[PDB]
């Protein structure tokens, strides 16, 4: 009946330890420690984005890595040129509560979302000169807590209510569902083959979704709070997770399993954002102590420290040529941070 | 050269309407609805003059925005940091289901979190205990002790409402800090805009004073 | 003498713990007014803050002058620049410090009012008026020119009605408005009742000593412009009641501090 | 639907007064910038002034500076260009172009249909090729553009632009910036050049690409257009 | 519950799906992570500072 179910499930989880136990013959730690250190890093603030009236809670970069788009709760959505720091566009939204924005590989949309469980797309490209929404995406009952672009009509949306759904432009409808978690997801990294992404959730778990199918691959677990920050490798064999507390931690697809653990005993505080460079050896991390700290991936130790502002970060990201950081706060500011 | 003139121009333009909607906003006051389980919400939102709710009404020459996130239906701690900065928080509790894990404690409980909370260390909080008329009748035939065991007092309404305003004050644990508004109101209340307009007036004293460096 | 040797002291003392805490006072309210949303009061803050800083850059001027005991070794065309500067910024910090009281006891009076109705224009037209209006009454100086000391018998017929004028329209009237925002901020602090007790006494006992500050630093100065017409000489003890006057140059930091 | 009306224009005696209205419609008017240009009859382009999305920034031809004002309500989305002191050298069809910093540039993309005037009585130097070739169907055109001055810019970016009048029509936009095709462009057109030496290709010729070819500089203001080419079907 | 029982069930499901999946060894995993960052160590300006000629910022 409901019993044996329970037994036989605790069985399968220890089948699984068992497995993942088996293939762990090395750490990364040891098989990377022969090699020579990163040292120590050092950037510069190049960019100051000013014109955000509240906190800023959304960054993500243009594929073209020169076009910017940043969300606060002031209700506007800029679009930022931060080769001249001009504003290309100032989109005014219907609820000032997004906490979530993304830009189209294309470059032709904008989608953003938050409190009003709406994921609003706007079109950038159009005969008349202003920024006019195209979609409202209906049917979430949680706030908005990601969203991705895959192309110009598929986006993939993470909401409160601790479910994934894949959206279809032309049809505002829901293409397939993803369920399995047990808390709410706050964040979602999508591969570089849009065939896979990853997201995290409340329940310091995270979880490998095929989106054709429609249905979690593996599940990843290890943090002890509520997991803020994801981010995918350039392989797509692995991804590096930020929780609440001040542990970040990379899994590997493959191996399934925790990989390497970067955490230090002077931060207490918890991760908001992550990414990671081009190559896939800096790890980015913003963190609640108004500092941003740059691990080394493979051998996590504190490369260098990006300290230039006086509230928490929210939100960070790479270029995709990985030549310039961009990091938004809740000072309202955007800093572009590059190498000498 | 030439050419960079046409993209600053348009650029300065955008920052010259951000500034315009900053300088509105700025001038308006943002009010946040947290009552549980529909604790007479309603009632108070038609006496003022989708998962969250926006309602704006004007009183004495001032603007008010309303937030309501009971549909929110999710961890509050993932979104109340948005909230941050705000005016005040209305808070409404029903004092009618002290007769229903019970619904009055439940209301204590998140009461209780939110006003002990880090982001809301020195915001206003004004308490509406509405269904007054309501309790005075359940009171006359059932007694508070169902739901407080500790209570001494009799049936009284006007001790045993009293009883649980002081019960609901003393649950924050920065009284030399923040302040709390309780006001008895019912369907037919019309002074419930007034004390709202009163209890924000102070706010607006409490950031005035911080402009010109006396706080 | 003994008199000039304290006087000479006394001058480095706010030269030295003026000059540095005007300027952190200085960056802090420059970058406040480049932020978004700038009250008229950093405004009138800013402008102080200027004022106060242009009476610390001739401050070495007074300590050289009290150097030689009294005696001027520079031309007058200097004096007379350095003399219409000094005095101008003690006029100027005087409306903008009455200027403050109005927008704090507007603060509290109609804190509606002030909330919907200020904008920096409005600190902007305030500072300008203060600016004008002192420059232009401090023209004196120049006009008229040890220097700046005892004239034989024409001056004494010109400056003394300009410094009796001075006295009455440049500081009685911001005195009246100083002692009136105040006395009335205070009031309404003391019963306001939703304000937390430890708070309440921090800015009642703030609004007293800068309205102390006022009245002891700006005090004897006008006073002798009061004296020296009722005795039509000029007053011996003008220059100590100036040093009282350079001082509200370094505790004005202090007072805006925390 | 984008629209710009041109009315105001009739015979006019030298020395004369006139005003030209364009009305817009479909489009946010208030954030386009404005451009006025002309063409006297079998001639061609040439730029008169321009306005911008605030107004604060207005500028006029050397032939026209003085004599000719311009201004914009942006409440009733119409354009006027007042005229005073009008010569016989000003009878041409004057036309409004509506012009928004877009993709990194900012293209002339809408035209207006144009008004007659009739008057009854340093700057960059695009040389254009031969005025006429014959063209059929089938084949592969190639028109060249020279300038006195490099159009290619610091920031990489070289303001060259390629415009097709069809007989009886306003000219349309085609290339901008020298490689980036308008919208509503087949990709038969393609642009290429390097500093002066410019070069526009129809790969796939077809009988709607038969008009006058114009080139124009957008590197300094002062916009100059080339003389222009004729594709003309042969016989 | 039914409820009860249908959910148990679904997590069984996917419990035994995730369990029956080839698992290559960490040391493995771990090499494949070092040989693309020394591959791609030169294109990543974060790791390698390019010269300000070619910096936009």
């Amino acid at each position: 009946e409901l019993d044996q179910l329970r037994q036989e499930a605790e069985q399968l989880k220890n089948q699984i330890r068992d497995a993942r136990k088996a293939c762990a013959d090395a750490t990364l730690s040891q098989i990377t420690n022969n090699i020579d250190p990163v040292g120590r890093i050092q950037m510069r603030t190049r960019r100051t984005l000013r014109g955000h009236l509240a906190k800023i809670y959304a960054m993500h970069w243009g594929t073209d890595s020169r076009l910017l788009v940043s969300a606060s709760q002031d209700g506007k959505l800029i679009i930022w040129d931060s080769y001249t720091t001009n504003k290309v566009h100032a989109i005014p939204l219907r609820s000032s509560w997004v906490m979530t924005c993304a830009y189209a590989p294309s470059g032709n949309y904008v989608a953003c979302g938050g409190l009003d469980n709406i994921c609003s797309i706007y079109n950038l490209k159009t005969r008349e000169g202003n920024v006019r929404v195209s979609r409202e995406l209906a049917g979430h009952t949680g706030y908005l807590s990601c969203c991705r672009f895959l192309d110009d009509n598929q986006i993939v949306t993470s909401s409160g209510d601790t479910t994934c759904a894949l959206w279809d432009i032309e049809t505002g409808q829901q293409t397939t569902t993803f369920t399995g978690h047990t808390g709410d997801v706050m964040s979602l990294s999508l591969a570089p083959d849009t065939r896979l992404f990853v997201s995290g959730a409340c329940d310091a778990s995270a979880k490998l979704w095929d989106v054709r199918e429609g249905m979690c691959r593996q599940t990843f677990t290890g943090h002890e709070s509520d997991i803020n920050a994801i981010c995918f490798f350039p392989n797509g064999n692995a991804f590096a997770t930020g929780s609440d507390d001040a542990t970040c931690r990379l899994f590997d697809l493959r191996a399934d399993q925790e990989l390497m653990t970067y955490s230090h005993d002077n931060i207490i505080c918890g991760i908001t954002s992550v990414s990671f460079s081009k190559s896939g050896r800096l790890l980015l991390a913003g963190y609640d102590d108004f500092n941003c700290n740059v691990w080394d991936a493979l051998k996590a130790d504190r490369a260098g420290v990006l300290a230039g502002h006086d509230n928490r970060v929210s939100c960070l990201g790479v270029t995709d040529d990985g030549m310039a950081v961009a990091t938004g706060s809740w000072d309202s500011f955007l800093k572009i941070w590059n190498g000498s | 050269s030439a050419e960079d003139k046409a993209a600053v121009e348009r650029s300065k333009m955008i920052d010259r309407n951000l500034r315009e909607d900053g300088e509105k906003a700025a001038r308006e006051v943002k009010l946040l609805l947290l009552g549980a389980g529909e604790s007479g919400k309603s009632t108070i939102v038609k006496q003022m003059k989708t998962g969250i709710v926006e309602t704006h009404f004007t009183f004495k020459d001032l603007h008010f925005k309303m937030f309501d996130v009971g549909g929110q239906r999710s961890e509050r701690k993932k979104w109340i940091h948005c909230f941050e900065g705000v005016t005040a928080i209305i808070f409404c509790v029903a004092l009618s289901d002290y007769d229903l894990m019970n619904r009055m404690h439940e209301s204590m409980k998140l009461f209780d979190s939110i006003c002990n909370n880090k982001w809301f260390t020195d915001t206003s909080i004004i308490l509406f205990l509405n269904k007054k008329d309501l309790f005075e009748e359940k009171i006359k035939k059932s007694p508070l002790t169902i739901c407080y065991p500790e209570y001494a007092g009799s049936n009284t309404y006007e001790e045993a409402a009293a009883y649980i305003q002081c019960q609901f004050e003393d649950l924050n644990k920065r009284k030399d800090t923040k302040e709390i508004y309780t006001h008895f109101t019912c369907a037919t209340d019309t002074k419930n805009v007034q004390f709202v307009f009163d209890a924000v007036t102070d706010v607006i004293i409490k950031n005035n004073l911080k402009d010109c460096g006396l706080f | 003498d003994w008199k000039s040797s304290l006087i000479l002291m006394a001058y480095i003392i706010i030269f030295l713990t003026g000059l540095p805490a005007n300027l952190l006072a200085l960056r802090a309210f420059v970058g406040r007014v480049r932020q978004p949303q700038p009250a008229p009061v950093h405004i009138l803050l800013l402008s102080l803050t200027l004022a106060d800083l242009l009476l610390l850059l001739l401050l070495p001027f007074k300590i050289i002058e009290a150097a030689s005991n009294f005696r001027w070794y520079l031309p007058k065309i200097v004096c007379a620049l350095t003399g219409f500067g000094f005095y101008s910024s003690i006029y100027c910090s005087t409306w903008l410090l009455a200027g403050i009281s109005i927008e704090r006891y507007l603060g509290v009076a109609f804190p509606v009012q002030y909330k919907l109705s200020r904008r920096p224009l409005y600190g902007v037209i305030a500072a300008l008026v203060a600016w004008v209006m002192s420059f232009g009454h401090c023209t004196i100086v120049i006009i008229v020119q040890t220097c700046y000391e005892n004239f034989t018998d024409e001056q004494l017929d010109v400056v003394l009605p300009v410094r009796l004028e001075l006295c009455l329209v440049l500081f009685f009237i911001p005195m009246a408005v100083t002692i009136f925002c105040y006395w009335r901020f205070v009031w309404i602090m003391l019963t306001q009742p939703h304000v937390g007790a430890q708070r309440r006494r921090r800015a009642v006992g703030l609004a007293v000593v800068t309205l102390l500050n006022f009245l002891v630093c700006f005090g004897p100065y006008n006073v002798s412009h009061l004296v020296g017409f009722y005795q039509r000489k000029s007053p011996w003890w003008r220059s100590i009641a100036v040093v009282f006057s350079s001082l509200n140059a370094s505790l004005d930091p202090l007072l805006f501090y925390f | 639907d984008v629209q710009l009306v041109e009315s105001g224009g009739g015979l006019v005696q030298p020395g004369g007064s006139r005003k030209l209205s364009c009305s817009a419609s479909g489009f946010a008017f208030s954030s386009f910038g404005m451009h006025w240009v002309r063409q006297a009859p079998e001639k061609g382009l040439e730029w008169v002034a321009y306005i911008s999305s605030g107004s604060g920034t207005i500028y006029y031809a050397d032939t026209v500076k003085g004599r000719f004002t311009i201004s914009r309500d942006d409440p009733k989305n119409t354009l006027f260009l007042q005229m005073t002191s009008l010569r016989s050298e000003d009878t041409a069809m004057y036309y409004c172009v509506r012009s928004i910093y877009y993709y990194g540039s900012s293209p002339f993309d809408f035209w207006g249909q144009g008004t007659t005037l009739t008057v009854s009585s340093s700057d960059i130097v695009m040389t254009q090729a031969t005025s006429s070739v014959p063209v059929t169907p089938g084949e592969s055109v190639s028109i060249s553009c020279r300038s006195s001055k490099s159009l290619l810019h610091s920031n990489g970016n070289t303001y060259l632009y390629w415009f097709l009048q069809r007989p009886g029509q306003s000219p349309q936009l085609l290339i901008y910036r020298m490689s980036n095709l308008a919208s509503g462009v087949p990709d038969r057109f393609s642009g290429s050049g390097s500093g002066t030496a410019f070069t526009l290709t129809i790969s796939r010729l077809e009988a709607e690409d038969v008009g006058v070819y114009y080139c124009m500089q957008h590197l300094e203001y002062p916009l100059t257009f080339g003389a222009g080419t004729k594709l003309e079907l042969k016989a | 519950n039914t409820a009860s029982i249908a959910q148990a069930r679904k997590l069984v499901e996917q419990l035994k799906m995730e369990a029956n999946i080839d698992r290559i060894k960490v040391s493995k995993a771990a090499a494949d992570l070092m040989a693309y960052c020394e591959a791609h160590a030169k294109e990543d300006p974060l790791l390698t500072p390019v010269p300000a000629s070619e910096n936009p910022f």
